[PDB]
RNA sequence: CACAAGCGGUGGAGCAUGUGGUUUAAUUCGAAGCAACGCGAAGAACCUUACCAGGUCUUGACAUCCUUUGACCACUCUAGAGAUAGAGCUUUCCCUUCGGGGACAAAGUGACAGGUGGUGCAUGGUUGUCGCAACCCUUAUUGUUAGUUGCCAUCAUUUAGUUGGGCACUCUAGCGAGACUGCCGGUGACAAACCGGAGGAAGGUGGGGAUGACGUCAAAUCAUCAUGCCCCUUAUGACCUGGGCUACACACGUGCUACAAUGGGAAGUACAACGAGUCGCUAGACCGCGAGGUCAUGCAAAUCUCUUAAAGCUUCUCUCAGUUCGGAUUGCAGGCUGCAACUCGCCUGCAUGAAGCCGGAAUCGCUAGUAAUCGCGGAUCAGCACGCCGCGGUGAAUACGU
């Protein structure tokens, strides 16, 4: 805001894995609401992780989650009429924010018959540094580490 | 026998539970809580007092629970059930004041506003 | 516009209903009579400067209660006037009625009186500017916490409209424990119509 | 060919594909089927020739057929020439049952 | 025309569904209240001066 | 939907009662646009106002279950 | 019991005070009245626009609250309907006996 | 919530509704950047109704006076689209000292009435827009007084809180308590104030409402109501039937339903709150595929009814397609209110099955029980809501910075 800098919203973690990463994946699922379809995908997309070659699903998403999340982003910004954009450091919830993003972006237009078979899928897909979520990171890599250009005195 | 009760209120609902010692189970309205709020998980929202303190066994529980919705009166039956583990012994009020369990929520329904088309949300404006 | 009714803010919590009766299903009936009523005895109040009335009512009879500052001037000789009321009031309400005459104490110190006793200098070709400067300092003296008066209008007879007004003492209006008294009149003198208003802060 | 009319559709059950001939909706295709005793079992058409004349001979008795078009334009034909003020209407691409002409008629008048 | 109106309307409708209510003190025929008999902004001013018995300002 | 016996006016009625007997006459002036067409109005002439003018229509046989509205128009487009 | 009482009106405080007449004038020549038992106080909204022409979006809000209250009586005697169908007061306050 | 960080929209498609434009016999009048455009209107088939076309009246549809005087009616039958006119039993002294007064038709009789006709730039009154705190209301915790129509923990009983019993618990509603930087640590001119802790249901104006200074825009309204001046008066007044106000080459605003699998269809199982009811809310049983209908029952209401909420959960299907998505448009047959649903109502069933596969420039709402999503009630009202006012259910993302 105008006054200063403001609180960090407190969750509530969820009492089957004990795991606040997986209660903001439950969150990001959900749209209007109605988070106990959003339980039940997850639970079911995880059933399907372990199930089909895997160890334990909190481990297999948290390598999924540090292949994917970004460690230099760029902000474009303006100065006096003209317009540039600039890298810049990345703070740590901001880290997982867009992690969690992409992922449920880049998982939702897959192009099968389930959001499990799409969430599950795309997942190991990342755990393994691969699918357009590990793209996007790396996207975010090269534009920056580039536009540091015009960036080296701002 | 011996019974302990309580009273926990959320969010226009009311629940009146008795602490009795058991075996560990909880019934409501003359039904199993597993068919009664059979939804998946709020059951693991409910068992959380007697996680943290008092652990964990054994008392039967049984409530009579009537108002608002089926999240709205689980944390009441939650609120309900930590009240009446204090009535048992004293000394747990460190535990359960740690972890909240033992406060009422306030979060009520905002009071929708005329001129508005919500309690918040407005209606749409084009500059011209 | 941007105030409320000073005793319609107020009305429910420090003062009472000019009006109390209680009925169900004989509400509208019940209204307009009591419309009827208090419409038709601005009669008398032409000349004998009443106040209020306070309507109440029983089974078939209705007992009514007028606030005036003329006592005499408003029941008879020994009684010859009262009498010629309820002979009246009868024909309209088709019951009983029966008139408590009140009387007042301290009239300068009264919204409508006050009001409307200086919205009748100004029908006689009266400068406003004293006649409301009178009106708060025999407002005053009588004892008061404060007052303030306006006027609206096409004044002295002129061309187009303004307002002014003159304030004495404090008259806080945001406090609801204040009692403060309020009424709006009207008159010519020749142009138009005028408005004068009239606030009266006596304590809580 | 297929079982009334024209062409029937394969891969799906009787219940919808019986949907596809002029003049039977859903609830229609329901009854004609109870009437024999014909499920779908499963998600196709492996019917027997039993089966597809029992479904046959019974759609005979409707007005499912090209029998059915005739009858619709005839009605409105009908209508545009004793007036008529719903023919007026027909004959303008305009709404026939008053639709306050300010949008609506996108559909009646592209 | 609000005089002959008026009388109009007090007089016996002719048929059934040919009566429709009035306020009482002016003749407005919008928004009227059939508890009160009183239009939309007689109302507001009547319940102020404190005369409708019950009627106040409502908060919550 | 007046299932319980279709509507007309008495003064139509009457009037093609009257007439009933021989060859009809066009003068048939009512207003009564909402009556229906029994089907005894056929071969008369009934002149039916749309607010303006006396418009008349010849009824035939296939209009017989219509108004006598339906068959003169009150808006006047092009 | 083969008699009670009913009071509306629209301030309670004028309604505990006629409930607590009648509860004294009742329990001095007899015995067993039933508290002035409170019901659940009725009440209405009305919403209208506050300016003569036009501007829908700004509107005042009233409302009539109906306060309630019953009273019941055990065992009377030939001198408790007197002493109870006589006194009266006060007057916007509406009163319903009932056997 | 002015940008920034976000979440969902509008602009594309169909429909509802308001406005411009054009059209018309009339499409009645008002509102015009923010601060006009689901606005006056919280209910246009007749009425409302001001507008138009035909048929009619002139002291008058409505008020006072004065005189003859005085009790006026309603009902029936022909003509008429009605307004009205013509005939039939008759409007018939309710104060009496013999001498009067209330209601009223006609007439006379003219004073007079009547105007939603003009002037918001002549005004009153009533609003919009820029935009102190406490005392009042509601919500979060509890003591006490009171237990019916509410409630059922310790007991028997049945279909059951029902009936015996009880007022413990919940609840209802009167009266009190409780929150004050009040204590503890640091920062700071030791000051005000800020950051952290304890205790507590609640902590720093706990959450929300009512409350809108002096003034600004000759802002809005002679059509809520009043009112100065001007205008009409066998008509700009008044009565009746039928027609617009709903017209359609188009342009703009505000909404609803969708473009599907986080979905469509079939069967089973659950959980609220605010409110309304006497010629009204309808229990129950039966008839109809359905909307509904018949006989009948309780209730002027913590007692009966409206009222088994919908999203939700569990099974069985369907398989990425203009489709078992979507539901516009049209054909036929019904129901309900009403004297009467053609112009111009709502609902039901069978048949038909359009555009639309997430929408450029640009632009909007919102800081937590909020946004998003889902139903329920009622004012107005015979009938008629995607609009308006309220109620509760499930319940997020983000705010580095100016
Ligand atoms: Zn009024």
């Amino acid at each position: 805001p105008r006054k200063g800098p403001v609180a960090k919203r407190d969750v509530l973690p969820d009492p089957i894995y004990n795991s606040k990463l997986v209660t903001r994946l439950i969150n990001r699922v959900m749209v209007d609401g109605k988070r106990g379809i959003a339980a039940n995908i997850i639970y079911n997309s995880f059933d399907i992780i372990k199930e089909s070659t895997g160890n334990d699903p909190l481990e297999v998403f948290e390598q999924a989650m540090k292949n994917v999340m970004p460690v230099l982003e760029v902000k474009a910004r303006r100065v006096g009429g003209s317009n540039y954009q600039v890298p810049v450091e990345v703070r740590p919830e901001r880290r997982t924010t867009l992690g969690l993003r992409w992922v449920v972006n880049y998982a939702r237009l897959r192009g099968e018959h389930t959001m499990e078979e799409r969430l599950a899928k795309e997942i190991m897909d990342a755990a393994n540094n691969t699918g357009a979520s590990v793209k996007k990171r790396e996207d975010t890599h090269k534009m920056a580490d580039a536009n540091r250009a015009f960036a080296h005195y701002r | 026998q011996v019974q302990y009760s309580g009273t926990g209120r959320r969010k226009n609902a009311v629940a009146r539970v008795r602490l009795v010692p058991g075996t560990g189970k909880i019934t409501v309205n003359k039904k199993d809580v597993e068919e009664y709020i059979p939804h998946a998980d709020l059951r693991e929202v409910i068992n959380q007092p007697f996680g943290v303190t008092e652990t964990k066994g054994a008392y039967d529980v049984i409530v009579n629970v009537n108002g608002g919705g089926y999240a709205g009166q689980s944390g009441a039956i939650r609120h309900g059930i930590a009240r009446a583990l204090l009535q048992v012994d004293p000394d747990f009020r460190s535990a359960l004041k740690r972890a909240g369990l033992l406060t009422r929520d306030a979060r009520m329904v905002e009071r929708k506003k005329p001129g508005l088309k919500k309690a918040r949300k407005a209606s749409q404006f084009s500059k011209r | 516009g941007q105030k409320v009714h000073p005793i319609g803010m107020r009305v429910g919590i420090i003062r009472d209903w000019d009006a109390k009766w209680y009925a169900e299903k004989e509400y509208a009936e019940f209204l307009h009579e009591d419309l009827r009523i208090r419409k038709f005895i601005a009669t008398k109040l032409a000349d004998a400067a009443v106040s209020t009335i306070e309507i109440e009512r029983a089974a078939n009879r209705v007992n009514i209660s007028i606030h005036t500052a003329k006592p005499g001037m408003v029941i008879g000789k020994g009684g010859s006037e009262v009498e010629n009321l309820r002979k009246e009031l009868n024909k309209l309400t088709g019951k009983r009625v029966h008139i408590n005459i009140v009387e007042i104490k301290k009239p300068d110190l009264d919204a409508k009186l006050v009001g409307e006793g200086i919205a009748r200098q100004l029908e006689n070709r009266v400068a406003f500017r004293r006649a409301q400067k009178q009106a708060i300092q025999r407002a005053m003296r009588a004892g008061a916490k404060g007052i303030k008066t306006q006027v609206s209008g096409r004044l002295n007879g002129a061309d187009i409209a303004r307002s002014e007004g003159y304030s004495e003492g404090t008259v806080p209006l945001h406090t609801l424990r204040a009692d403060i008294d309020y009424a709006w009149e009207e008159a010519d003198t020749t142009y138009g119509k005028l408005g004068v208003k009239v606030w009266i802060y006596r304590g809580e | 060919a297929r079982i009334a009319g024209v062409d029937i559709p394969r891969d799906k059950r009787v219940v919808v594909s019986l949907t596809y001939i002029y003049g039977i909706g859903n609830t229609t295709a329901k009854k004609v089927l109870a009437n024999v005793g014909v499920s779908e079992d499963v998600r196709v058409r492996d019917l027997t020739n039993e089966q597809t004349d029992a479904i046959r001979a019974e759609i005979d008795k409707l007005k499912v057929e090209g029998d059915l078009r005739r009858e619709v334009n005839l009605n409105i034909k009908r209508l545009m020439e004793i007036g008529s003020y719903r023919g007026i209407r027909h004959r303008r691409g305009l709404p026939t049952r008053g639709q306050n002409t300010k949008n609506n008629a996108r559909t009646r008048k592209g | 025309a609000k005089k002959s109106m008026i009388a109009k309307n007090k007089r016996p409708a002719k048929h059934s569904t040919q009566a429709y209510t009035r306020c009482e003190r002016c003749g407005r025929p919008h928004s009227v209240y059939r508890k009160f008999h009183l239009c939309r902004i007689c109302f507001r001013e009547l319940a102020y001066k404190g005369q409708i018995p019950g009627v106040k300002k409502a908060s919550w | 939907s007046l299932k319980k016996g279709p509507f007309v006016d008495d003064h139509l009625m009457k009037k093609v009662e009257a007439q009933q007997g021989a060859e009809k006459k066009k003068v048939i002036k009512t207003w009564s646009r909402r009556s229906t067409i029994f089907p005894s109005f056929v071969g008369f002439t009934i002149a039916v106002y749309d607010g303006r003018k006396h418009v008349p229509v010849y009824i035939q046989e296939d209009m017989v279950g219509h108004k006598l509205g339906e068959f003169a128009p009150t808006r006047t487009y092009r | 019991q083969k008699i009670r009482i009913r009071l509306k009106a629209y301030e309670h405080r004028i309604l505990d005070q006629s409930a607590d007449k009648i509860v004294e004038t009742a329990k001095r020549t007899g015995a067993d009245v039933s508290g002035p038992i409170p019901l659940p106080t009725e009440r209405s909204l009305y919403t209208v626009i506050r300016a003569t022409h036009k501007y829908k979006d700004s509107r005042e809000q009233f409302e009539m609250r109906t306060h309630k209250r019953l009273i019941d009586i055990v065992n009377p005697t030939p001198k408790t309907v007197d002493a109870l169908m006589k006194l009266d007061l006060p007057s916007g306050v509406n009163i319903e006996i009932k056997l």
